[PDB]
Protein backbone atom coordinates (compact mmCIF):
# COMPACT_ATOMS: atom_id res chain seq x y z
CA UNK A 1 0.00 0.00 0.00
CA UNK A 2 3.52 2.50 0.14
CA UNK A 3 4.43 1.95 -3.37
CA UNK A 4 3.91 4.36 -5.68
CA UNK A 5 0.79 4.43 -8.40
CA UNK A 6 3.24 3.05 -10.96
CA UNK A 7 3.33 -0.72 -8.86
CA UNK A 8 0.15 -0.47 -7.39
CA UNK A 9 -2.10 -3.27 -8.66
CA UNK A 10 -4.90 -1.49 -11.23
CA UNK A 11 -8.10 -4.53 -12.27
CA UNK A 12 -8.81 -4.45 -16.06
CA UNK A 13 -11.63 -6.08 -17.88
CA UNK A 14 -12.12 -5.94 -21.87
CA UNK A 15 -15.29 -5.86 -23.32
CA UNK A 16 -14.07 -7.15 -26.81
CA UNK A 17 -17.24 -6.31 -28.70
CA UNK A 18 -18.80 -8.80 -31.85
CA UNK A 19 -21.14 -7.39 -35.11
CA UNK A 20 -22.21 -10.00 -37.75
CA UNK A 21 -24.61 -10.82 -39.91
CA UNK A 22 -26.94 -12.19 -36.70
CA UNK A 23 -30.13 -11.55 -34.44
CA UNK A 24 -28.31 -9.14 -31.73
CA UNK A 25 -28.63 -9.80 -28.22
CA UNK A 26 -26.66 -7.68 -26.77
CA UNK A 27 -28.38 -3.98 -26.63
CA UNK A 28 -28.48 -0.53 -24.81
CA UNK A 29 -31.03 0.90 -22.15
CA UNK A 30 -33.23 2.09 -24.98
CA UNK A 31 -36.96 1.39 -24.44
CA UNK A 32 -38.40 0.34 -27.88
CA UNK A 33 -41.33 2.03 -29.44
CA UNK A 34 -44.38 0.86 -31.70
CA UNK A 35 -43.95 0.39 -35.28
CA UNK A 36 -45.70 2.81 -37.39
CA UNK A 37 -45.37 2.24 -41.11
CA UNK A 38 -46.01 4.13 -44.40
CA UNK A 39 -45.28 7.43 -42.83
CA UNK A 40 -41.10 9.03 -43.39
CA UNK A 41 -39.95 8.58 -39.72
CA UNK A 42 -36.69 8.09 -38.20
CA UNK A 43 -36.05 4.81 -37.80
CA UNK A 44 -33.41 3.58 -34.91
CA UNK A 45 -33.10 0.22 -35.85
CA UNK A 46 -30.33 -2.36 -33.90
CA UNK A 47 -27.45 -0.93 -35.92
CA UNK A 48 -29.15 1.07 -38.93
CA UNK A 49 -30.08 4.79 -37.88
CA UNK B 1 -30.58 0.00 -87.71
CA UNK B 2 -31.78 2.41 -84.93
CA UNK B 3 -27.83 2.15 -82.95
CA UNK B 4 -26.99 5.28 -83.39
CA UNK B 5 -30.26 6.45 -81.00
CA UNK B 6 -29.45 3.33 -79.02
CA UNK B 7 -25.79 3.99 -77.90
CA UNK B 8 -26.61 7.47 -76.52
CA UNK B 9 -29.35 5.74 -74.55
CA UNK B 10 -26.75 3.28 -73.16
CA UNK B 11 -24.21 5.63 -72.91
CA UNK B 12 -26.81 7.66 -70.12
CA UNK B 13 -27.50 4.86 -68.80
CA UNK B 14 -24.28 3.47 -67.69
CA UNK B 15 -23.44 7.01 -66.91
CA UNK B 16 -25.97 6.74 -64.30
CA UNK B 17 -25.22 3.48 -63.31
CA UNK B 18 -21.77 3.99 -62.40
CA UNK B 19 -22.60 6.81 -60.73
CA UNK B 20 -24.62 4.90 -58.51
CA UNK B 21 -22.12 2.26 -58.08
CA UNK B 22 -19.26 4.87 -57.11
CA UNK B 23 -21.00 5.02 -53.98
CA UNK B 24 -20.01 1.96 -52.94
CA UNK B 25 -16.44 2.63 -52.19
CA UNK B 26 -14.77 3.78 -49.42
CA UNK B 27 -11.99 6.45 -50.89
CA UNK B 28 -9.73 4.94 -47.85
CA UNK B 29 -12.21 5.16 -45.19
CA UNK B 30 -13.72 2.54 -42.72
CA UNK B 31 -17.16 2.05 -44.31
CA UNK B 32 -19.21 3.58 -47.13
CA UNK B 33 -22.34 3.95 -44.92
CA UNK B 34 -22.27 7.43 -43.01
CA UNK B 35 -25.02 6.05 -40.50
CA UNK B 36 -22.29 3.15 -39.53
CA UNK B 37 -18.96 5.96 -38.69
CA UNK B 38 -21.86 7.99 -36.64
CA UNK B 39 -23.10 6.01 -34.55
CA UNK B 40 -19.48 4.27 -34.10
CA UNK B 41 -17.19 7.10 -33.58
CA UNK B 42 -17.83 10.55 -31.98
CA UNK B 43 -17.28 14.03 -34.01
CA UNK B 44 -14.02 14.66 -33.20
CA UNK B 45 -12.07 11.55 -35.66
CA UNK B 46 -15.14 11.23 -37.51
CA UNK B 47 -14.36 14.21 -39.41
CA UNK B 48 -10.90 12.31 -41.15
CA UNK B 49 -13.20 8.99 -42.36
CA UNK C 1 -3.24 -12.80 -15.90
CA UNK C 2 -2.16 -15.99 -17.56
CA UNK C 3 -5.34 -17.71 -16.44
CA UNK C 4 -7.75 -14.17 -17.30
CA UNK C 5 -11.09 -14.97 -17.29
CA UNK C 6 -13.22 -15.15 -20.00
CA UNK C 7 -16.94 -14.54 -19.52
CA UNK C 8 -18.95 -14.71 -22.73
CA UNK C 9 -22.10 -11.89 -22.31
CA UNK C 10 -24.83 -12.99 -24.07
CA UNK C 11 -28.60 -11.68 -23.84
CA UNK C 12 -28.02 -8.09 -22.03
CA UNK C 13 -29.44 -5.18 -21.61
CA UNK C 14 -25.94 -3.51 -21.65
CA UNK C 15 -26.22 -0.39 -19.54
CA UNK C 16 -22.59 1.42 -19.21
CA UNK C 17 -24.14 3.97 -17.38
CA UNK C 18 -23.41 1.44 -13.76
CA UNK C 19 -19.59 1.57 -13.93
CA UNK C 20 -19.36 5.61 -13.57
CA UNK C 21 -20.86 5.65 -10.31
CA UNK C 22 -18.60 2.87 -8.74
CA UNK C 23 -14.65 3.58 -7.60
CA UNK C 24 -13.24 5.88 -10.44
CA UNK C 25 -12.57 4.11 -13.29
CA UNK C 26 -9.47 5.37 -15.71
CA UNK C 27 -8.45 4.56 -18.75
CA UNK C 28 -11.90 4.42 -20.73
CA UNK C 29 -10.08 3.84 -24.20
CA UNK C 30 -12.39 2.30 -27.02
CA UNK C 31 -10.77 1.22 -29.81
CA UNK C 32 -13.10 1.18 -32.59
CA UNK C 33 -15.96 2.80 -31.02
CA UNK C 34 -16.73 6.02 -29.09
CA UNK C 35 -16.56 5.66 -25.28
CA UNK C 36 -20.22 7.42 -25.26
CA UNK C 37 -23.05 6.41 -27.69
CA UNK C 38 -22.72 2.55 -26.60
CA UNK C 39 -26.07 2.47 -25.19
CA UNK C 40 -28.17 2.55 -28.84
CA UNK C 41 -26.02 -0.44 -30.24
CA UNK C 42 -27.05 -3.55 -30.47
CA UNK C 43 -24.49 -6.31 -30.15
CA UNK C 44 -24.54 -9.95 -30.73
CA UNK C 45 -22.59 -11.22 -27.44
CA UNK C 46 -19.59 -9.60 -26.00
CA UNK C 47 -16.79 -10.93 -23.91
CA UNK C 48 -15.11 -9.64 -21.20
CA UNK C 49 -11.60 -10.86 -19.96
CA UNK C 50 -11.16 -9.63 -16.24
Amino acid sequence: PTYGVGHQPYRVVVLSFELLHAPATVCGPKKSTNLVKNKCVNFNFNGLK
Amino acid sequence: ALGKLQDVVNHNAQALNTLVKQLSSKFGAISSVLNDIFSRLDPPEAEVQ
Amino acid sequence: VYAWNRKRISNCVADYSVLYNLAPFFTFKCYGVSPTKLNDLCFTNVYADS
